[PDB]
């Protein structure tokens, strides 16, 4: 007179499906990521408008001496 | 003693591409919740000693039905453009300086495929025949994705070398500009040099092996160490044209462990993909190439053209 089933009470668990969960949805993206893109080239068009400027200052040398 | 900065080259390498085949599996290893080889180390780090040793000792057949002129040349070869390609590659201080050198990598990306059209046409029939033939196919229409998004950034950096190219990515590494390209200079160093996602030059599900099948231990140590010759190159090349370091005129040796760190980084991801995706269906596999992955990077180039052009930014070049 031993046997399986517990007196009374269990689970369950459930068998059901969910883990949908966002993270930045719905145009929220291609708002920040355009952000980024711009800062880029906005960080350019300063050091290679710097870039330059020492460009000159090197071929000046050249012209300088060479007679 | 030039030659011996050379030859201090070659032989360190092949100890990477060497225990690069023992943390293949260790780090797949523990995508799979398991360990890596263990037993035989004591770490495992003794493995691939033992390995290297079995396959030069078991025999080296050839198919009594091959042209073995072809079956020579061909290995003979998937291990000079793998050690070729390192030559003029900074860091900091690139072995050999070339002029417009960036151009060179493409003369020895573009010369190894006709590497694979020998030897799986050397051999014999359809295995390795019409399926050596299909995979020249693919590798050749995944330039034409490249060379232009390589063109591309190079109007935003002003020449062809790779002196220049430490210089402008100072404190801005390179890819926060371009990030919609440098996706693209992703996929196709992992779909031109047949790896996980597309996969199908080598073959496993899509046929029985592609293009090894009939090398046994005696040349097929080479590939398998010729194919793991171009991937840690693109990747360790990838992070000198987009996350760049900073040169350092007085601890040179700074500027290598920060580099190795980082494109040693990278590479692993060639790993941490294989582990998830599945292949494509070689329809699917080219279909995707002009359709949809070429349109933009055409488009760009019409971008990246002008930017320059219309912030009066010309880059400081020849
Ligand atoms: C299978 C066994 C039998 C085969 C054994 C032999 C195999 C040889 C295979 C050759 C494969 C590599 C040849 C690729 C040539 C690339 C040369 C090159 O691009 O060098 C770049 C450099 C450019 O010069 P630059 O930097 O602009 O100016 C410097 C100013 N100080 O250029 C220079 O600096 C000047 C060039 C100096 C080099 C002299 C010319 C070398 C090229 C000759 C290759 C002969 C072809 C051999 C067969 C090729 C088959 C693929």
């Amino acid at each position: 007179k031993q046997d399986m089933p517990p007196v009374g009470g269990y689970g369950p668990i459930d068998y059901k499906r969910n883990l949908p969960r966002r993270g930045l949805s719905g145009y929220s993206m291609f708002a920040v990521g355009i952000g980024a893109l711009l800062f880029g080239y906005w960080s350019m068009m300063k050091w290679n408008r710097e870039r330059r400027r020492l460009q000159i200052e090197d071929f000046e040398a050249r012209i300088a001496l060479m007679p | 003693m030039f030659m011996i900065n050379i030859l201090m080259l070659i032989i360190p390498i092949l100890l990477a591409v060497a225990f690069l085949t023992l943390v293949e599996r260790k780090v797949l290893g523990y995508m799979q919740l398991r360990k890596g080889p263990n037993v035989v180390g004591p770490y495992g780090l003794l493995q691939p000693i033992a390995d290297a040793i079995k396959l030069f000792i078991k025999e080296p057949l050839r198919p009594a039905t091959s042209s073995a002129s072809m079956f020579i040349l061909a290995p003979i070869m998937a291990l000079g453009l793998a050690l070729t390609m390192w030559i003029p590659l900074p860091m900091p201080y690139p072995l050999i300086n070339m002029n417009l050198g960036v151009l060179f990598m493409l003369a020895m990306s573009s010369l190894a495929v006709y590497s694979i059209l020998w030897s799986g046409w050397a051999s014999n029939s359809k295995y390795a025949l019409i399926g050596a033939l299909r995979a020249v196919a693919q590798t050749i229409s995944y330039e034409v994705t490249l060379a232009i998004i390589l063109l591309s950034v190079l109007l935003m950096s002003g020449s062809f070398t790779l002196s220049t190219l430490i210089t402008t990515q100072e404190q801005m590494w390179l890819i926060l500009p371009a990030w919609p390209l440098a996706m693209m200079w992703f996929i196709s160093t992992l779909a031109e040099t047949n790896r996980a996602p597309f996969d199908l030059t080598e073959g496993e599900s899509e046929l029985v092996s592609g293009f090894n099948v009939e090398y046994a231990a005696g040349p097929f140590a080479l590939f398998f160490m010729a194919e793991y010759a171009n991937i840690i190159m693109m990747n360790i090349f990838t992070a000198i044209l987009f996350l760049g370091t900073s040169h350092n005129p007085h601890m040179p040796e700074l500027y290598t462990i920060n580099f190795t760190i980082k494109s040693l980084l990278l590479t692993m991801s060639f790993l941490w993909i294989r582990a998830s995706y599945p292949r494509f269906r070689y329809d699917q596999l080219m279909h995707l190439l002009w359709k949809n992955f070429l349109p933009l990077t055409l488009a760009l180039c019409m971008w990246h053209v002008s930017l320059p052009i219309l912030t009066s930014g010309i880059p400081p070049q020849t």
